[PDB]
RNA sequence: CGCGGGGUGGAGCAGCCUGGUAGCUCGUCGGGCUCAUAACCCGAAGGUCGUCGGUUCAAAUCCGGCCCCCGCAACCA
RNA sequence: CGCGGGGUGGAGCAGCCUGGUAGCUCGUCGGGCUCAUAACCCGAAGGUCGUCGGUUCAAAUCCGGCCCCCGCAACCA
RNA sequence: UCCCCCGUGCCCAUAGCGGCGUGGAACCACCCGUUCCCAUUCCGAACACGGAAGUGAAACGCGCCAGCGCCGAUGGUACUGGGCGGGCGACCGCCUGGGAGAGUAGGUCGGUGCGGGGGA
RNA sequence: GGUCGCCUCCUAAAAGGUAACGGAGGCGCCCAAAGGUCCCCUCAGGCGGGACGGAAAUCCGCCGGAGAGCGCAAGGGUAG
RNA sequence: AAUCGCAAAAAGGUGGGCCCAGUUCGGAUUGGGGUCUGCAACCCGACCCCAUGAAGCCGGAAUCGCUAGUAAUCGCGGAUCAGC
């Protein structure tokens, strides 16, 4: 390592938006995160969100009826 | 050594994984990365001030080392540029800090990007190497709102002892890369 | 599409040439060749009189030409 | 980068801030007031990160948002145009859809000005 | 053929000597004025620079060949 | 080689008296009047005073050196 | 003296590409560590040091095939130093001495010198 | 009209040399680093990978004996 | 129907927020979901809710209105007419 040029590598304390204590190293050693890879959408399994079965389209919209046969 | 999460999850569980899947006769023969290469094209600074020597900062702020400079090859003038005229940074992560690199990119910064959908699996080289692309460099949590003076993106290169992609493709889906498909 | 067209201050076109390319174009557009009379209160007109005009136009097919290639010892 | 899909302007109220997200306006603003508790005319800062982590998910998970959202607007807008439908035909050519008068204006559709002679 | 000059928006002419950068007047197009036209006033379009090549990081600019135009020369017998 | 005197904004320029005052015209911009183009009248921007360095309380005004263009007359084996 | 490895020359691909297997006692390499010497236009990759836990995966060593590459006769011809011949002429032709290139047959997955370490 | 000295190639008939108003090109400079030395590095090009980024900007991989480079013309030389 | 209803006049006053930003300015455009009238709203209706939130930061040459309850500004009503 050249080192005279090279920033620090403390020892990072990691808070997430989920509560995590993410343990690892950094430059920073108090940095918050919004999203992490314990609750991300594509990251956990298939996962589900808002989206569901886009809207209430096209061939389900259901909200009528008049056939019998 | 180091006491890494990644370093751990690579060698206690992935490692023999691989060698469940594919089988190798000899330790070194399963797959494990080297280099990590990051490379801000920025070029933009051509004949410019050194705005680049702020974007250096942010690297190695990311890195834990300072990344060195790349200067034209050739001369073009379509691009407004002139040989040996600085236009990018490179910085190579080998070993322990290529480790905490990964650990902080596949955690917290690849799920903090815009619409995130899993990194694109048709992206793989071929004898075993794989590439990607970073438009913002906030995404990272070393970096913070007023650090930032315009988005500089950069060229993550990821490489690794496989033979081809089938390796590569299981190496990485068992460390925390996502793909589409 | 138009080759010569001298135009005429308003409006017009007081004299104008057009090639009309295609296939049965010189059938259809043969007997236009002669003078043809406007009746009407032209544009021009400074209070509220009829006036008679004309203007003849003449159809020409395609010619298919060619000079002698130079002279010959 | 930061809640919900990007960060929302620091300096202003947050009944505001939200608005600055492709998927909010003042009207869902106020009901993710309402239905997270906080205070509506409190600076965005100014809201403990208790506040925040709340409301962060609440919204992510209620409606669409940013490209999310607008995946769906531009799916719409495929599925018309192969199809074929009138209101497709109108996209297809990049003219006013909601039928409106073309002869004039709806320059919107159109762009700039194409003049010729 | 021998020497010199030339070809750039529809017309006429700069820019080439010194490589990075297309300019002037007229015309044309759109909008004013006027009853209308012109004048006038406002805004715009419009050429990849004869042509093949080569030099160069880059050619209207430099270099070579050809095409076209223009002037000069073509004498002693 | 030697003599002569100059850049002051975007060009022309007295200020170069006799060291404490950085101007005029055009240019450009805004306003005025205006059938106009325009003359015309008010306001505005831009001066680092060729450079380093020295004297002075202070100098574009004085010196040392030097950059550079023009100007001067010689010389040219 | 015979085999194996290490360092090193020589011949300058018949030695190379590619494929195939093999070798870790020794030797070598990768390898382990980054305190010190030394080092990176960043990185212990390289270079450097201290090591010796693993390993022959890679590199290398050793064999194995002939797809590529390379080598490549014999025979014959072209051409030609010298000596002549024919035809009006343009060009042909003979004796004598020398003799390719291409192509065919075929060869090749090396040979070897010095030194060191280890085997029978 | 063209040319006049110097350089590169051909003409030139495998030593040197060799003419023509024979065929083709260059020179009248440049560099205080483009020089001395020690030390390290190896091209052009091709395919695949790569935010803005393209035919080509910087990055990764694999391929590559010299077709790149060596201030400028050409030849020779040149990565041992 | 001077009885009942359309009918809240809107500017205005008071209170609270906004802080000079393409903004809580602007509401064009578009997505999705519905209400009404009609046999029937694809071409081709009006209105409601959500999301989208464009051009536009005072407009070249030129040009218009109006001299007192007028100009400017703020609403309301009606004729037409199922509906707009
Ligand atoms: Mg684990
Ligand atoms: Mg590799
Ligand atoms: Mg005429
Ligand atoms: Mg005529
Ligand atoms: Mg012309
Ligand atoms: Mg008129
Ligand atoms: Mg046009
Ligand atoms: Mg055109
Ligand atoms: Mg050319
Ligand atoms: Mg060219
Ligand atoms: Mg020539
Ligand atoms: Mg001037
Ligand atoms: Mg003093
Ligand atoms: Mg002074
Ligand atoms: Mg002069
Ligand atoms: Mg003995
Ligand atoms: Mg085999
Ligand atoms: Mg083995
Ligand atoms: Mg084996
Ligand atoms: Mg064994
Ligand atoms: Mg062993
Ligand atoms: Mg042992
Ligand atoms: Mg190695
Ligand atoms: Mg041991
Ligand atoms: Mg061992
Ligand atoms: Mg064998
Ligand atoms: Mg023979
Ligand atoms: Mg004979
Ligand atoms: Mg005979
Ligand atoms: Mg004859
Ligand atoms: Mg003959
Ligand atoms: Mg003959
Ligand atoms: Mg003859
Ligand atoms: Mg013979
Ligand atoms: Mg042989
Ligand atoms: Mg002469
Ligand atoms: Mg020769
Ligand atoms: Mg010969
Ligand atoms: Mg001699
Ligand atoms: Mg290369
Ligand atoms: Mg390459
Ligand atoms: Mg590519
Ligand atoms: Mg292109
Ligand atoms: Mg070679
Ligand atoms: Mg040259
Ligand atoms: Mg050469
Ligand atoms: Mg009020
Ligand atoms: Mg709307
Ligand atoms: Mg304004
Ligand atoms: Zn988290």
């Amino acid at each position: 390592m050249k080192e005279g040029i090279h920033p620090k590598l403390v020892p990072a304390r990691i808070i997430c938006g989920c509560g995590n204590v993410i343990e690892t190293y950094s430059t920073k050693p108090e940095i918050y995160v919004e999203v992490c890879s314990k609750c991300h959408p594509f990251y956990t399994g298939q996962q589900r969100f808002v989206d569901t079965e886009g809207r209430v389209e096209r061939f389900q919209r259901r909200y009528g009826d008049s056939y019998r046969k | 050594p180091l006491d890494l999460a990644l370093k751990r999850k690579y060698y206690e569980e992935v490692r023999p994984e691989l060698i469940r899947r594919f089988g190798y006769q000899n330790v070194w023969e399963v797959p494990r990365l080297e280099k990590v290469v990051i490379n801000q094209g920025l070029g933009e600074a051509k004949e410019d001030a050194r705005i680049l020597e702020k974007a250096a900062q942010e690297l190695a702020l990311i890195t834990g080392q300072k990344p060195a400079v790349t200067r034209a090859k050739k001369s073009i003038s379509n691009f407004k540029l002139r040989k040996g005229m600085p236009i990018g940074l490179r910085v190579t992560l080998r070993r322990d800090r290529m480790w905490i690199f990964l650990e902080k990119l596949l955690n917290v910064a690849l799920p903090r990007i815009r619409d995130f959908r899993g990194l694109n699996p048709n992206s793989f080289d071929g004898r075993g190497n794989y590439n990607l692309g970073l438009r913002e460099q906030l995404i990272f949590p070393e970096i913070t709102y007023d650090m930032v003076d315009a988005l500089r993106g950069m060229d993550i290169a990821v490489v690794t002892t496989a033979e081809t992609d089938e390796e590569a493709r299981a190496l990485l889906e068992l460390l925390g890369f996502p793909f589409r498909k | 599409e138009i080759m010569s067209a001298s135009e005429g201050e308003h409006g017009g076109y007081k004299e104008i040439i057009a090639k009309i390319s295609g296939d049965g174009v010189y059938g259809r557009l043969k007997f236009e060749s002669g003078g043809h009379r406007v009746q009407r209160v032209p544009a021009t007109e400074s209070q509220g009189r009829i006036h008679t005009s004309a203007c003849t136009v003449a159809v020409m097919p395609e010619l298919p030409d060619a000079e002698l290639p130079d002279i010959n010892p | 980068a930061r809640i919900a899909g990007v960060e929302i302007p620091r300096n202003k109220r947050v009944d505001v801030a939200l608005t600055y997200i492709y998927g909010i306006g003042k009207a869902r603003a106020k009901e993710a007031l309402e239905k997270t508790g906080i205070n509506p005319a409190t600076r965005v800062k100014d809201l403990t990160e208790a506040e925040v982590v709340r409301l962060r998910e609440y919204v992510e998970n209620t409606w669409k948002l940013e490209g999310e959202l607008r995946a769906e607007v531009a799916a719409n807008i495929k599925r018309l145009m192969d199809i074929g439908c009138y209101r497709g035909l109108r996209h297809r050519r990049g003219l006013p859809v909601r039928g409106q008068r073309t002869r004039t204006n709806a320059r919107t559709r159109k762009g700039p000005r194409k003049t010729v002679a």
